[PDB]
């Protein structure tokens, strides 16, 4: 084996999820023509 | 016009969700992506785990493992690649395997099934990799199929089964363990100076087998080291345990006061630092849900055999550190185990271990994960979980026995050229 | 509980004043693939990430078959080069098809 | 109606953009100074492709 | 038996090293795009050629 | 008279070590040319040394 | 390649070798029976 032997139980309550991506923006991915909200 | 040669260094989104499910005891992949040489990875994942709605409230809780692995394509390729690399452009494509027609096959590599039935060969080869190195008991044969296809259900549609936590007969000794070892002599002279070179030969083979069954453990005795590459191995990067806990609901109408429900749900998280990717390949991510193995038949050893001796009894330490190891059956720890199975325990182990006691009215009761009956069939078949063991114990759904939903923050560093860049010839 | 606020605004000529709403999902599917896996074999341009092959190529052309277990192959539409490695699909597993709640597009 | 929120087969590149271009040439000769305008002419159409409409 | 000391006639380039690349065109047009992509796979060959072998 | 030096090295797996020698000269010959002095007659490409043509 | 690169030219003149072997002692090695000069 090599490195890891970590935990991660957290207290609290499941909240949903919210949002699919996200934590660090980098470039632009898609380029439609303009803007369309 | 514009030709590009090269790219700068920035970070990459790369984040997704996760709606997942499975059963007890099977090792099911979580997540998946590619990575190029030179780059870094990150990843923190944050989730709920649950399992099925209870039939009468919580009494034991669950263990829970995520696991994060690193697989170059150079040990799933091998020759194949190289020679793909140093082509370059124009080389011949790698090759890919079969799989079952079906949605739900294929499940246990993360992944829906290809309307044409074909899926890249690193994914599936990557998986048993992991399983053969990792997972199974060093005794065991390795599994080798080639297919996809040629699995069943169960581990198609669900991991392979893993082993229960250890235990008096769930860990015993491996099975060619020998219990005794001939010298030959003349008929009335013996040699003793070959009498010490016979103990000398057993040493190393009793090394080989409770110790040094793989390769990487010889070199490990010596005191040196062998790289994953050397073994073609995968690379532990990530480890996370947890335990799983909730509460109760009760029922409030006139049949069910007095009745109470348990409801199962945690909050996680598994966090890998920043990790160099030195070659291409893939990061994969797999779960495991255990229960601890307690039967409601288990005896103990000096209640169950039938005269008690001094050896048994006495505790002499003279004794138990000079004797072979002793052989028993299924019917030493078990009400209704079979005679005709075998197993390998060390002397005086009945003095360093003690087994958990479930009351007799606790038999054939919904709830309650217990195994109800001994286990039966070879050694390599106890060992390993069998899932339908806990099939009274939840509520019948569409979801199996445990489900999850989590968010993956993955960031990786790469050097490629932006959308823009690709788009635009000039 | 929400808060819409319009700081003052000076209206220069006669008019309306709209005011709209619009709920949505995030678009997720029950059967998307991602797209290494989903294409047959892999050959250099597709697996080696190689900077002077994706910052000089043409936009590729792909069809709804390489992303969706039953898409229709005749259904094409373009991405540029190497966007499989700057995208991540989101994995429903297959014990969620055809579930009531969870808002998915089951097709 | 309106739009999905952006992704791979939500948001692709509008269904008008050229995969090549041809530029007429002679049978055994090309003028290396017209190619070279060829290319101003490819430009100022990809911008009101993807993001000049 | 080693290798001379590097010179001009003990260090050459490979012998394997390319003086011209054709690319197909047609009759009496070419295609700017596909002459652009041309250009990326020859840096690649050479490339291979001069340090990565 | 020289010295060959190897630091402490930590020996992983079993194998051997080897040590190995290689004797040179320079590659000097009485034949040798400038290409410039050789070839016949010279031409703009050859003399000028232009940087955009190089 | 890797690790080395060094230089190993030294001035003087080349000494005739004295003894074969012996750079750091550890522990015996050859039984006879007694001394044996």
């Amino acid at each position: 084996s090599k490195g890891k032997k970590r935990s991660g139980a957290r207290p609290g309550r499941p909240q949903p999820l919210r949002g699919t991506k996200g934590k660090r923006k980098g470039a632009r991915l898609w380029y439609v023509g303009g803007q369309q909200f | 016009s514009n030709v590009q040669t090269g790219a700068e260094r920035m970070p990459h989104d790369l984040s997704h969700l996760g709606f997942l499910a499975g059963q007890i005891g099977r090792l099911i992949t979580i997540s998946t992506t590619p990575v190029i040489a030179g780059d870094s990875f990150e990843m923190d994942a944050v989730g709920a785990l649950r399992l099925s709605p209870l039939r009468r409230g919580l009494a034991i809780d669950s263990t829970v493992d995520i696991f994060t692995f690193y697989v170059p394509h150079r040990h799933v390729y091998g020759e194949q690649w190289i020679k793909f690399m140093k082509d370059g452009v124009n080389a011949a494509p790698l090759p890919t395997v079969n799989t079952t027609g079906y949605i739900d096959h294929a499940a246990f590599l993360g992944t829906i099934n290809p309307d044409t039935n074909k899926i890249p060969k690193h994914l599936f080869q990557g998986y048993l990799n992991i399983y053969n190195n990792y997972f199974k008991a060093p005794w065991m044969p390795d599994r080798t199929e080639a297919n996809p296809n040629q699995l069943n259900e169960d581990d198609a549609r669900y991991g392979f089964r893993c082993c229960h936590l250890k235990n008096i007969w769930t860990a015993p000794l491996p099975p060619e363990t020998e219990l005794s070892r001939q010298m030959t002599t003349s008929t009335t002279s013996i040699d003793i100076m070959g009498l010490q070179a016979a103990y000398a030969n057993l040493h190393t083979d009793q090394e080989r087998d409770y110790f040094m069954q793989r390769y990487r453990d010889v070199i490990s005795s010596f005191g040196g080291k062998t790289s994953y590459d050397a073994d073609n191995r995968p690379l532990l990067v990530m480890r996370s345990n947890f335990w799983a806990s909730g509460y109760d609901v009760d029922g409030t109408d006139q049949t069910s006061l007095g009745q109470f429900s348990g409801r199962v749900q945690q909050t996680y998280k598994h966090s890998v630092p920043r990790f160099f990717v030195p070659e291409h390949g893939t990061m994969f991510t797999l779960a495991l849900v255990r229960f601890p193995p307690t039967a409601t038949k288990e005896i103990q050893y000096l209640n169950a055999k039938g005269a008690l001796t001094y050896t048994d009894i006495a505790g002499d330490p003279a004794l138990y550190g000079n004797l072979p190891p002793r052989e028993i059956s299924m019917k030493d720890v078990f009400r209704s185990g079979d005679a005709s199975k075998k197993f390998k325990i060390a002397e005086g182990q009945w003095y360093r271990y003690a087994p958990s006691y479930v009351s007799p009215a606790y038999h054939l009761l919904e709830g309650f994960p217990f195994i109800q009956e001994p286990p039966s069939g070879d050694l390599q078949e106890r060992v390993l979980i069998r899932h339908h063991d806990y099939d009274q114990c939840f509520q019948s759904v569409q979801l199996l026995q445990w489900n999850s939903q989590v968010k993956f923050n993955v960031t990786v560093y790469r050097n490629l050229p932006t959308t823009r860049d690709s788009i635009m010839t000039s």
